[PDB]
Protein backbone atom coordinates (compact mmCIF):
# COMPACT_ATOMS: atom_id res chain seq x y z
CA UNK A 1 0.00 0.00 0.00
CA UNK A 2 2.45 2.88 -1.03
CA UNK A 3 3.65 3.99 -4.35
CA UNK A 4 6.53 2.14 -4.51
CA UNK A 5 3.88 -0.75 -4.85
CA UNK A 6 2.83 0.43 -7.78
CA UNK A 7 6.38 0.56 -9.35
CA UNK A 8 6.38 -3.16 -8.61
CA UNK A 9 3.31 -3.88 -10.75
CA UNK A 10 4.72 -2.51 -13.69
CA UNK A 11 8.39 -4.02 -12.61
CA UNK A 12 5.91 -7.67 -12.60
CA UNK A 13 4.09 -6.88 -15.77
CA UNK A 14 6.92 -5.82 -17.69
CA UNK A 15 8.93 -9.12 -16.69
CA UNK A 16 6.71 -11.14 -18.77
CA UNK A 17 7.97 -9.94 -21.91
CA UNK A 18 10.77 -13.15 -22.07
CA UNK A 19 7.59 -15.72 -22.67
CA UNK A 20 5.73 -13.01 -25.05
CA UNK A 21 8.83 -12.59 -26.89
CA UNK A 22 8.93 -16.75 -27.14
CA UNK A 23 5.05 -16.71 -28.42
CA UNK A 24 5.69 -13.98 -31.39
CA UNK A 25 8.47 -15.78 -32.90
CA UNK A 26 7.04 -19.45 -32.54
CA UNK A 27 4.19 -17.87 -34.24
CA UNK A 28 1.96 -18.75 -31.13
CA UNK A 29 -0.59 -16.12 -29.82
CA UNK A 30 1.02 -14.61 -26.67
CA UNK A 31 -2.04 -13.78 -24.82
CA UNK A 32 -3.77 -17.78 -25.10
CA UNK A 33 0.07 -19.06 -24.31
CA UNK A 34 0.36 -16.15 -21.57
CA UNK A 35 -3.32 -17.41 -20.00
CA UNK A 36 -1.63 -20.90 -20.02
CA UNK A 37 1.43 -19.47 -17.61
CA UNK A 38 -1.15 -17.90 -15.07
CA UNK A 39 -3.52 -21.04 -15.24
CA UNK A 40 -0.85 -23.68 -14.35
CA UNK A 41 1.43 -21.53 -12.13
CA UNK A 42 -0.67 -21.80 -8.99
CA UNK A 43 -0.54 -25.25 -8.72
CA UNK A 44 2.64 -25.76 -10.31
CA UNK A 45 5.53 -23.72 -8.15
CA UNK A 46 8.12 -24.91 -10.12
CA UNK A 47 9.68 -26.34 -13.56
CA UNK A 48 6.34 -25.19 -15.60
CA UNK B 1 -26.49 18.33 -20.22
CA UNK B 2 -23.17 16.57 -18.48
CA UNK B 3 -21.00 17.58 -15.34
CA UNK B 4 -17.19 17.65 -16.52
CA UNK B 5 -14.00 18.69 -14.58
CA UNK B 6 -12.70 14.99 -14.99
CA UNK B 7 -15.53 12.75 -14.02
CA UNK B 8 -17.05 11.69 -17.46
CA UNK B 9 -14.03 10.64 -18.22
CA UNK B 10 -14.03 8.55 -15.07
CA UNK B 11 -17.51 7.34 -14.87
CA UNK B 12 -16.75 5.99 -18.06
CA UNK B 13 -13.79 4.46 -17.13
CA UNK B 14 -14.43 1.99 -14.35
CA UNK B 15 -17.38 0.43 -16.22
CA UNK B 16 -15.34 -0.70 -18.83
CA UNK B 17 -12.73 -2.36 -16.64
CA UNK B 18 -15.88 -4.22 -15.04
CA UNK B 19 -17.24 -5.46 -18.85
CA UNK B 20 -13.95 -7.01 -19.12
CA UNK B 21 -13.95 -9.08 -16.33
CA UNK B 22 -16.57 -10.87 -17.98
CA UNK B 23 -16.16 -10.14 -21.42
CA UNK B 24 -12.63 -11.44 -21.16
CA UNK B 25 -11.92 -12.93 -24.50
CA UNK B 26 -9.11 -12.31 -26.73
CA UNK B 27 -9.93 -8.53 -26.01
CA UNK B 28 -9.62 -8.66 -22.55
CA UNK B 29 -6.50 -6.20 -22.32
CA UNK B 30 -8.41 -3.85 -25.24
CA UNK B 31 -11.23 -2.41 -22.70
CA UNK B 32 -8.70 -2.17 -19.91
CA UNK B 33 -6.28 0.05 -22.76
CA UNK B 34 -9.61 1.84 -23.29
CA UNK B 35 -10.38 2.48 -19.05
CA UNK B 36 -6.63 3.41 -19.05
CA UNK B 37 -6.26 5.96 -21.47
CA UNK B 38 -9.82 7.71 -20.63
CA UNK B 39 -8.23 8.41 -17.46
CA UNK B 40 -5.27 10.50 -19.05
CA UNK B 41 -7.23 13.83 -19.05
CA UNK B 42 -7.81 13.65 -15.20
CA UNK B 43 -3.63 13.12 -15.08
CA UNK B 44 -3.27 15.90 -17.72
CA UNK B 45 -5.46 18.09 -15.57
CA UNK B 46 -3.01 16.77 -12.10
CA UNK B 47 -0.09 17.84 -14.24
CA UNK B 48 -1.15 21.16 -15.26
CA UNK B 49 -2.77 21.85 -11.18
CA UNK B 50 0.40 20.74 -9.77
CA UNK B 51 -1.09 18.04 -7.28
CA UNK B 52 -0.58 14.35 -7.37
CA UNK B 53 -1.49 12.03 -10.20
CA UNK B 54 -1.87 8.94 -8.75
CA UNK B 55 -3.49 10.01 -4.99
CA UNK B 56 -5.80 11.96 -6.96
CA UNK B 57 -6.99 9.25 -9.62
CA UNK B 58 -6.95 6.51 -6.72
CA UNK B 59 -9.41 8.70 -4.69
CA UNK B 60 -11.85 9.64 -7.60
CA UNK B 61 -11.89 6.06 -8.52
CA UNK B 62 -12.69 5.14 -5.07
Amino acid sequence: EGVQAFIWQEFASALEVIPTTLAENAGLNSIKVVTELRSKHENGELND
Amino acid sequence: VVYGGGAAEVTMSLAVSEEADKQRGIDQYAFRGFAQALDTIPMTLAENSGLDPIGTLSTLKS
